[PDB]
């Protein structure tokens, strides 16, 4: 209330949009194996 | 509520208007109050228990174990006037807190 | 429009009793209700909106909710605020109002023109919305008021209009308790007949209780009958004139912007922690950061009232007193009295020690009269409660 290294709001919006449009990842084999074992447990 | 005062004012004005008087009078206001009081009616529910309840609650609040306190109550109220002790115990049993208003 | 006005309002501000003068000048036709008038003054002068970056919006509006049993002048308070405040719009929870809470789009009955009729929340974007009968609102009205209070925006997606228009109003609401009689046995939330999210967005919660108090009844009757007599058609500081009060409000809202650089963070944090501890020491509603933010808003409002441009410790104390009084009244009797006794230090601030003694005497005589009315005060009790030392001033 008195005062009134990160990313500002507009830059964060643009970065999120760009990441969504550009990158769609997939799990790797080892990652899937570990996830499966942890899910079973 | 103050709405009742406003209605009383209106009724007194109506009495003055009926009598063609340019200024309301004690008789007019008295009639208006009488009419309002008679119009308001007493609720009847299935009656002196509330008096005992509020007096004992007031005594407790002023004071602010059952063995001592029940007898304390059974003795205190009888300081101004043999058959009513059982009635007092009955009402106490029926009652038998932090959140309570008189 | 303010040249000699602005010349004189600064002197009025330096008067050094301007806060009390304003609090007494609000609602000259309403007897008593000093706490309500003080809260309304704070709401009228408002707080200071802020937004760290562009991502943490915090309102600067002091919302007020007068919940009271019938015959307590809540409607008169709302009407006076309508008369005084600029950009003040009166809407009702019923359907008998010129404006409504919810925005729609239709061809106007008179203009015959396709118009986006924004709600009474938007017609007071930078003003006050006076919502009477706040407890009797439709589902859509409740949702609209929730959206306005929590977001200060109204979203239309109606015909082809997909818009979000700002409504940054200060909400002054009037409500009645469940059953038409406030019961302190229960808490305010379960007395008011409103949702907890709706209640939370109110900075001040005035519980306008009505009790049969001889002196108060006599004085109120005197006031009402005198008003009738003087308005018959065949015809302790002095309140400010209403126009001067209006111009004072204009200047205070337009120019002075209080800042919070000098406020005892240590003291306020200690108060907040103590309030939390006492809140869960009993079975009551806990205090939250919402309350400290509302206290900050009220401190800014008091600083604006006094044109200080900086919140002074007295302003902070008065804001704390308002916030406490409200939060305490929101509690049940069991916890209300306990918290009042525990935090009487804060509640007693800016009290000349005569009002406290008068209230103690009034409660003692009320206990005595309720005792007598059913069955059919000593200096010691008064001195004991005073100890809980000087009674010559009170007597004289
Ligand atoms: N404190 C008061 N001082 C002077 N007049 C008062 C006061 N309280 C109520 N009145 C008057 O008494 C009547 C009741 O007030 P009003 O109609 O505003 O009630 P209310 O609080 O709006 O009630 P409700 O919530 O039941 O609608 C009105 O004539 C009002 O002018
Ligand atoms: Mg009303």
């Amino acid at each position: 209330h008195v005062s009134a290294g990160e990313i500002d709001l507009a830059k964060l919006k643009k970065f999120i949009a760009y990441c969504r449009v550009k990158c769609g990842p997939r799990l790797s084999a080892e990652a899937a194996e570990k996830l499966k074992n942890r899910y079973i447990i | 509520t103050v709405r009742q005062l406003e209605s009383m004012i209106r009724l007194s004005e109506a009495m003055a208007r009926m009598h063609c008087c340019d200024e309301v009078q004690p008789k007019h206001v008295k009639e208006a109050f009488r009419l309002l009081n008679k119009s308001i009616i007493r609720v009847e529910t299935p009656y002196c228990r509330i008096s005992n309840l509020i007096v004992l609650h007031l005594r407790k609040v002023e004071e602010e174990k059952r063995s001592e306190l029940v007898n304390w109550y059974l003795k205190e109220i009888e300081s101004e006037i043999e058959e009513e002790l059982i009635n007092k115990k009955r009402i106490i049993e029926k009652v038998i807190v932090l959140i309570e208003l008189t | 429009l303010t040249d000699e006005d602005v010349k004189m309002i600064t002197s009025l501000s330096k008067d050094q009793q301007i806060g009390e003068k304003i609090f007494a000048s609000i609602a000259p036709s309403i007897y008593g209700h000093e706490d309500i008038k003080r809260g309304l003054a704070l709401a009228l002068f408002g707080g200071e909106p802020k937004n760290p970056g562009g991502k943490h919006k915090v309102r600067g509006d002091i919302n007020v909710l007068l919940c009271g049993d019938p015959g307590t002048a809540k409607s008169q308070f709302l009407k006076y605020i309508e008369k005084v405040s600029s950009r003040a719009i009166f809407t009702t929870g019923q359907g008998a109002s010129a404006v409504g809470l919810t925005a729609y789009v239709q061809r106007h009955p008179v203009s015959r023109e396709w118009t986006l009729e924004a709600g009474a929340l938007v017609l007071a974007d930078r003003g006050v919305c006076l919502i009477d009968e706040f407890d009797k609102m439709n589902d859509q009205d409740r949702t609209s008021i929730h959206e306005a209070m929590e977001q200060q925006s109204i979203s239309i997606s109606k015909a082809g209009i997909v818009t979000s228009l700002q409504a940054r109003c200060t909400v002054i609401a009037a409500a009645n308790p469940i059953g038409g009689r406030y019961d302190p046995s229960l808490t305010f939330s379960e007395n008011v007949d409103l949702t907890e999210p709706i209640i939370s967005r109110f900075d001040i919660l005035c519980v306008v209780r009505d009790t049969v108090d001889p002196v108060q009844d006599e004085m109120l009757a005197r006031f009402v009958v005198g008003s009738h007599v003087r308005h018959h058609p065949s015809n302790g500081v002095e309140p400010l004139p209403q126009e001067v009060l209006k111009k004072y409000i204009i200047y205070a809202k337009e120019r002075v912007h209080p800042k919070l650089n000098q406020m005892d963070q240590d003291k306020v944090a200690k108060m907040y922690s103590d309030l939390r501890k006492e809140s869960m020491a009993t079975g009551s509603i806990p205090i939250t950061v919402r309350h400290i933010e509302s206290m900050i808003r009220m401190a800014e409002a008091h600083a604006r009232i006094h044109l200080r441009d900086y919140v002074i410790e007295d302003d902070v104390n008065m804001a704390i007193r308002v916030m406490l009084e409200s939060f305490i009244d929101t509690q049940k009797f069991s916890v209300m009295r306990s918290m009042r006794k525990t935090f009487a230090r804060y509640l007693s601030f800016r009290r000349d020690n005569n009002e406290l003694l008068l209230f103690i005497l009034k409660q003692l005589v009320a206990e005595q009269v309720t005792y007598q009315r059913n069955r059919f005060v000593p200096e010691k009790d008064l001195v004991d409660k005073a100890r809980q030392h000087n009674l010559s001033a009170f007597y004289d």
